[PDB]
RNA sequence: GGGCUCCGGAAACCGCGGCGC
RNA sequence: GCGCUUCGCUCCCGGAGCCCACACU
RNA sequence: GGAGCGUGCGGUUU
């Protein structure tokens, strides 16, 4: 199971020995609640039923939160990882759109076939599809895995490209498999930096917790509720920039050479990049104008046009 | 909806265990949720005693 | 002149049109 | 008949606000 | 206020 997002990079330096002040930032770690709140976006499990922005509608209410917005639209019926970005971190949704996504699938076959027939169909699409739904745009199936097959069931896992419509690639399957299949049931495992570990909660848990923090005063829970904005831009490659830059960019400034302080391998012209502090949260968010070692080597020009700043003014010192 | 998890061995699948590790499964489909939310605080008031709250 | 942040119908109830039970 | 027909995001445009910033000798 | 992710338009009124 390999997605375009879990290859490892090399962290590579540019100033050996740089050093932030604490007195002027606010790590992921310990921020006031109040704040990590005006932050963080919630890893929720989607329960069937309400359609995806229905849900986002009701975590606002329930939480007395203005502006909040979610990921890729998981459907009505679809269940699972459905990123909720809050408050003033709505945006990094944009981080996550054209990201991988997994999910768990449950095909039912109009007809009986060949158990190895199956796999060795589904198996053939392991590769680039041209989508072809009922009586043009090409995308990606990274992996498509069989658990089980039942009678005509099959239920299985697979990989995908940012909109992929898993109901497609069945109905397709279905037609390559020659009998016609329709998808039963399905689930998003995971959404490219948001999988489906610890930190994906429920609705009833999320609301639970932030109750026990209204009515009972108790932080913990409602606070391991929520993930830190910082984590829907792990998947991008970062740029970890000095402290002096870090105020400026804020600012509207394009972050130029030497404010890099470490960097990410392979990086490219026109890349997503998470521009970051040695205190490791998120500043900005860019395109890359420059590769990764064209930027290591040099001390000339701009590194990352500046596109959306997450980081406010006040957070770091002016001083340019 | 078929599929099941067996979350602490995190796999789908949509038998009633899961023999490999022998942990029963629940569905995969996680319990629907209305604002209403009846059973609201006569959960809450099950949860608060399994943490001591 | 460029960059950044914020705002730009944020209002319930009513008639087709459009998908679903 | 009942439910949904959009949380919000992105590009441009209009308005308000902040900068003009290679991140030190 | 337009375009798009996503099928939209005419009436009592923040």
């Amino acid at each position: 199971r390999i997605l375009p997002a879990d290859i490892k990079r090399e962290v590579l330096i540019k100033d050996e020995n740089a050093e932030t002040n604490p007195d002027w930032g606010f790590p992921p770690e310990k921020r006031p609640i109040e704040m990590h709140i005006q932050f963080g976006v919630i890893n929720l499990d989607k329960p069937p039923g309400p359609t995806s922005h229905e849900v986002v509608a009701w975590i606002k209410k329930i939480l007395n939160l203005e502006k909040a917005g979610h990921g890729g639209t998981l459907d009505p019926k679809v269940s699972g990882v459905l990123p909720v970005a809050l408050e003033k971190a709505t945006r990094v949704v944009q981080a996550l759109l054209p990201a991988g996504k997994e999910y768990v699938a449950l095909m039912h076959l109009h007809g009986d076939v060949p158990e190895d027939k199956i796999i060795q169909v589904m198996k053939e699409f392991e590769g680039e599809i041209i989508q072809r739904p009922p009586l043009l745009r090409t995308r990606k199936v990274y992996y498509i895995e069989v658990l089980e097959i039942e009678g005509r069931d099959v239920l299985f896992r697979v990989g995908v490209e940012a909109g992929t419509y898993i109901r497609s690639l069945i109905h397709h399957i279905g037609l390559a498999l020659g009998v016609g299949a329709h998808m039963s049931e399905l689930r998003r495992t995971r959404s490219g930096p948001f999988k489906e570990d610890e930190t994906l909660i429920t609705l009833h848990d999320l609301v639970d917790y932030y109750y026990f923090w209204k009515e009972d005063g108790i932080e913990e829970y409602f606070r391991k509720a929520i993930q830190p904005m910082e984590k829907a831009v792990e998947h991008l490659p970062k740029v970890w920039i000095k402290d002096s830059a870090v105020a400026a960019v804020t600012h509207g400034a394009d972050l130029a050479v030497p404010g890099i302080a470490k960097l990410h391998a392979g990086i490219k012209r026109g890349d997503l990049v998470a521009i970051m502090t040695l205190k490791d949260e998120l500043v900005a968010l860019g395109k890359a104008m420059m590769t990764s070692q064209e930027m290591l080597e040099k001390t000339k020009g701009i590194a990352v046009d500046v596109e959306k700043v997450f980081m406010p003014r006040d957070w770091y010192p002016k001083l340019w | 909806f078929r599929i099941r998890k067996c979350p602490k061995c995190g796999r789908y699948t949509l038998k009633e265990v899961c023999p490999v590790c022998g942990e029963k499964t629940k569905v995969a489909h996680p319990p629907r949720f209305s604002p209403e939310d009846p059973y609201g605080e006569y959960r809450r008031r099950w949860k608060r005693e399994v943490l001591g709250i």
